[PDB]
RNA sequence: GAAGACAUUGUCAGGUGGGGAGUUUGGCUGGGGCGGCACAUCUGUUAAACGAUAACGCAGAUGUCCUAAGGGGGGCUCAUGGAGAACAGAAAUCUCCAGUAGAACAAAAGGGUAAAAGCCCCCUUGAUUUUGAUUUUCAGUGUGAAUACAAACCAUGAAAGUGUGGCCUAUCGAUCCUUUAGUCCCUCGGAAUUUGAGGCUAGAGGUGCCAGAAAAGUUACCACAGGGAUAACUGGCUUGUG
RNA sequence: GUGAUUUCUGCCCAGUGCUCUGAAUGUCAAAGUGAAGAAAUUCAACCAAGCGCGGGUAAACGGC
RNA sequence: GUCGAAUUUGGGUAUAGGGGCGAAAGACUAAUCGAACCAUCUAGUAGCUGGUUCCUGCCGAAGUUUCCCUCAGGAUAGCAGAAGCUCGUAUCAGUUUUAUGAGGUAAAGCGAAUGAUUAGAGGUUCCGGGGUCGAAAUGACCUUGACCUAUUCUCAAACUUUAAAUAUGUAAGAAGUCCUUGUUACUUAAUUGAACGUGGACAUUUGAAUGAAGAGCUUUUAGUGGGCCAUUUUUGGUAAGC
RNA sequence: CACGGACCAAGGAGUCUAACGUCUAUGCGAGUGUUUGGGUGUAAAACCCAUACGCGUAAUGAAAGUGAACGUAGGUUGGGG
């Protein structure tokens, strides 16, 4: 919606921050999500719009991408110690047909090779997208590191056949006014991205991944 | 063709008067119903009795149109208009 | 056009009907209190051509 | 003047499909017994005959393969020479069109936004999006004609990513449900479109598919302009390839 | 007797409505019509050694395409032939010699180009702002396209320089009406505030019959105002031999 | 509409018409309803017949 | 032809103009009918046909350019008349000479590089354009053509090396030349230039020929905007008074 | 061998008005125009007159608005007398 005076969401932010580790120090699972439903907008009769509105601002640090690539983002990928895969190991993938739906799951995504991703979309075969895990592609000369940065701090407001998208948005950590920062850019990319740009949305709420009883959106 | 959604131009506001960089949309448009002078001038002529009263254009050749670019300064947020050929398929990449 | 014939019909100038030997509209006895309550008898004097 | 009689085969398209598809047809039945000669033209060609009775008889021929409209011209010397305009409607196959409002209304209430499908004596639209089919005569549509929204020339590529269904399907189409790339951006950016088609039973992930990209595109026309913005979508999906070697 | 706050009647609104009314039903053209566009444009020829010059003359093109295929700089030489090298065999990769362009430069044709205008790389946005002058068509009006400066701001290069889109010759559009950008802008006339509206400067939405009406047939039942049609004479042809 | 008597008048409801003991929002005007607004207004839902879907009809026009 | 009846006929009565009546011919409705007659609007409009009334004097055309739903018509420029005004032999010419440019036709030459349409035989995974099917690819069904392969003489208005004649641009001075030194915010490293000047010198020829009916300037308006013939050079049609 | 014309007389076709352009004549001249009206009369004539008003003496801008001498009302080239 067009946007109502933030401070109701600072109080929320406030509460839900005095509910995780002030109410139950419970151990280290910070990531304070915002579910947005839309309404009045049909699944069929409308286009089914999409967009990523990567924040630099990260949440979930333990993350799964299995570098998929050739042998110098191999290397680069040992270097940047993260979880990669080879050619003949990929060949291996998709001669195992029910080891990529567990490599699916085994996985938290994915970021492939400028110079394999073109294949991707039949070497390794369907369900990849349908679990929502198409890898994103990294270049011969940009920063692995950087890119693992972004693949983990880059979020996606995707359309579905249901109007009840939910983001990892923020951590339960520290930091109310970077917070607030990422609760007015999450529901400007989402006013930004609907059709009426203030109308549809309808329903907003703050939950820290601990079935918290304190919305206040 | 192909734009890219930044350019340095030259803006003429009284801050900047100099080349500035801006970011790049495409022009589109509205309409009003019970504001303009046309329009109210219009449905006065239309009603009653007599039929139609103007002309109705239905011989169009064209099947292209000219594409236009929004600029809008990043420090001075003043916009600036301009107009490029005929092309069938635009984009912004 | 002009005036089609079945429309013309309408005005009853020559399409009128050829009412003179007809020997009167042939209709029932008007409902009263004989006729209501108990029952009236009369006399069949000519049977005719109309 | 040394035949007296002439038909003239006409198509005011670029690229004659439908006429292209009409001399096969008649190389490949060969009604053409009785012609003195053969005139090329810019959108078709002239037939010659020495008496009109073979030149009624292709028009009769004619009349039952492709959606035509004739007429008749008569010429003088000082007997009569005649002349036989034949015109082609101007609309092949997998080709995208935007109808008549009226016309759609009355053809079933579909939608207008359609793709031609097959061409018969007459022709026949179909909604890609919900499956759904249309015949339209050529005196209907001569009765006040309309042109094509896009023609086969600004077909793009599209890598499919993957695949869904729902289920219906009316013979030789299923309607399903699939989501595809540019193949101009698939290894440069993160652009996917989700797209209700019937290419769903003929189609299955990592393939190359032909299709109209209206989110780039200047159309200048007045029945497109009266749609709505929401109901018309990004990707128009015709044709795979899929080329053997 | 029957019916009953329903029918009926009044006003507005949506269908239906050749039963009826009014009107229209382009131009060029070896007669009209069909076909075509010779209706707005471009190259070669017609065209007769300045310029100008017709035909439904001839051979063809236009209503596009490009963030580079625009701008600056650097390095290099193309088509092709010959002689050599395992598999190698018309033809795969490497080496040398010859090579005035026989290649390439988006598309028709003509012109232009070799330490380049071609090919390969590097950096960029001058395809920017403000308005005058000039050339072509020409009434020396408009539209389109182009040329040379001025006043700013930039790019590139060590620099001199070059750069106001595409190496040059085509690639496009008034009034009225909508809409957008810009002016701590002007007006709403008894005086103010805020919406709304109207103006000024510069663009888009389009008229292809392209100096730009909103438009189907038939008449032998026909009407009016006019203009044109009749023995063969080639300014001299016709007879027996492809 | 056909046109004394005699004899024969086949098959198709698909196209265009004409029709309706059928389903239910697909299109859906004025009036009324609701929301935002200082208000003029703007947005939205609901929505009659008709059209569309479905059935009937050829001594209807047609078609073979 | 018909002549005892769907008969013939007198008088009375009814139906009136976009209306009547019709055993149907667009027939009949007072010599009027594919919409009667009468008066008015009305002296309806006409890019179309006809006509347009005394004498003498002087001057004297055009059928062509651009735009137009333009082609039997207009606007615009040209050609013509009249009124004059500022001055007095100018510096001008449908011409020659001298000097100096530009052109690519005639002729030459092709054989010096371009030297051509035409009916021209196969060589399939050297290409393949598309068209029809296809729950799709070890994917079937089709035909113009790709490429002339081991064929040359042959010649050009859209081929080039040379290149007339005829026609064509400019100059042949006083608004000139030379010497000296003033201005500037332009330009130069500069006291350099550039443009415009002050002062001084140069008339028997002041810078080739011949001519010059006075020269220059302004306003306003008519008609015309269907042309045709002849020599020569040409284009399309065997060809024509095409 | 295109159209009109048998003959004679009489009649018979660029007019008037509103608003203008160029040129000419006249009156006054930074002004000019008495005639809507009033006074008077030998009575639709002639003669006389106040206040206004029209055009001209200032332009430019869509408007709000602003509004014409540096100087012998300038310098150079010609220029009749
Ligand atoms: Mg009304
Ligand atoms: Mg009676
Ligand atoms: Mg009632
Ligand atoms: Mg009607
Ligand atoms: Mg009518
Ligand atoms: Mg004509
Ligand atoms: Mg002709
Ligand atoms: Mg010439
Ligand atoms: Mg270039
Ligand atoms: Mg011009
Ligand atoms: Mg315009
Ligand atoms: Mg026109
Ligand atoms: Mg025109
Ligand atoms: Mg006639
Ligand atoms: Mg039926
Ligand atoms: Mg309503
Ligand atoms: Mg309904
Ligand atoms: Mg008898
Ligand atoms: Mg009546
Ligand atoms: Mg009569
Ligand atoms: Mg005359
Ligand atoms: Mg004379
Ligand atoms: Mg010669
Ligand atoms: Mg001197
Ligand atoms: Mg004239
Ligand atoms: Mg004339
Ligand atoms: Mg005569
Ligand atoms: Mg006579
Ligand atoms: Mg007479
Ligand atoms: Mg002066």
């Amino acid at each position: 919606m067009s946007k109502i005076t933030s401070s109701q969401v600072r109080e929320h932010v406030k509460e839900l921050l005095k509910y995780s580790n002030e109410t139950k120090k419970r151990n280290f699972l910070e990531t304070v999500e915002l579910q947005v439903g839309l309404k009045n907008y049909d699944p069929q009769r409308d286009k089914r719009f999409s967009g990523s509105l990567k924040l630099p601002n990260c949440p979930r640090p333990n993350m799964s991408i299995c570098i998929f690539g050739d042998a110098f983002d191999v290397d680069r990928a040992k270097s940047c110690g993260v979880d990669a895969m080879s050619v003949d190991d990929l060949k291996k993938l998709n001669k195992n047909k029910k080891l990529i739906k567990k490599l699916s799951k085994k996985y938290n995504a994915f970021i492939a090779s400028e110079v394999l991703i073109k294949q991707v979309p039949r070497l390794l075969g369907p369900q990849l997208s349908k679990a929502g895990k198409f890898p994103t592609p990294v270049s011969h000369n940009d920063d692995l590191y950087g890119k693992v940065t972004d693949v983990r701090s880059t979020i996606k407001f995707q359309l579905k056949k249901v109007l009840c998208l939910a983001v990892a948005v923020g951590n339960v950590e520290m930091e109310e006014d970077v917070l607030v920062n990422q609760i007015l850019m999450s529901v400007n990319f989402f006013v930004s991205l609907l059709k009426k740009n203030w109308q549809n949305v309808g329903s907003l709420v703050v939950k820290s991944s601990m079935g918290p009883a304190f919305r206040l959106y | 063709v192909n734009v890219p959604k930044t350019r340095k131009t030259y803006c003429k506001g009284k801050t900047c008067r100099k080349h500035t960089q801006h970011k790049v949309t495409q022009y589109k448009a509205g309409k009003a119903s019970l504001f303009a002078q046309g329009k109210r001038r219009y449905d006065r002529k239309q009603s009653g009795f007599g039929g139609q009263t103007k002309p109705v254009f239905h011989k169009k050749a064209k099947t292209t149109k000219k594409v236009v670019l929004r600029l809008e300064c990043v420090k001075c947020k003043t916009r600036a208009q301009l107009t490029l050929k005929r092309c069938k398929h635009f984009e912004l990449g | 056009g002009r005036v089609i014939r079945n429309q013309r019909k309408g005005a009853g100038s020559i399409f009128t009907s050829h009412t003179r030997l007809r020997q009167g509209a042939a209709k029932l006895r008007t409902l009263d209190y004989a006729e209501r309550h108990g029952y009236i008898r009369g006399i069949v004097k000519q049977i005719v051509h109309d | 003047n040394t035949w007296r009689a002439t038909v003239q085969i006409r198509q005011k398209v670029p690229h004659k499909r439908t006429f292209l598809f009409l001399e096969q047809l008649i190389l490949k039945h060969n009604a053409h017994v009785d012609t003195i000669s053969i005139s090329e033209a810019k959108d078709g060609l002239d037939f010659f005959y020495a008496q009109k009775n073979h030149a009624v008889k292709m028009i009769d021929f004619l009349n039952a393969v492709v959606p035509i409209k004739h007429k008749k011209s008569e010429e003088l010397i000082s007997t009569y020479k005649f002349s036989y305009s034949v015109e082609i409607v101007p609309i092949c196959k997998d080709d995208l069109v935007v109808l008549p409002k009226k016309l759609a209304k009355s053809m079933g209430n579909i939608s207008q936004f359609v793709l031609c499908s097959k061409i018969s004596n007459t022709v026949q639209f179909m909604d890609p999006t919900t499956l759904q089919t249309a015949d339209l005569s050529p005196s209907v549509y001569w009765r006040a004609p309309f042109n094509a929204l896009a023609d086969v020339t600004q077909l793009v590529e599209f890598i499919v990513l993957d695949v869904d269904s729902t289920g219906i399907s009316r013979g030789n189409r299923v309607l399903a449900d699939i989501t595809v790339a540019r193949t101009s951006d698939l290894g440069v950016n993160d652009q996917v479109y989700y797209v209700r088609s019937h290419l769903g039973g003929i189609c299955h992930a990592g393939d190359s598919v032909m299709g109209y990209f209206i989110a780039n595109s200047n159309y200048n026309s007045d029945l497109f302009d009266g749609l709505n913005i929401d109901y018309v979508p990004d990707v128009v999906l015709v044709k795979k390839l899929y080329q053997r070697k």
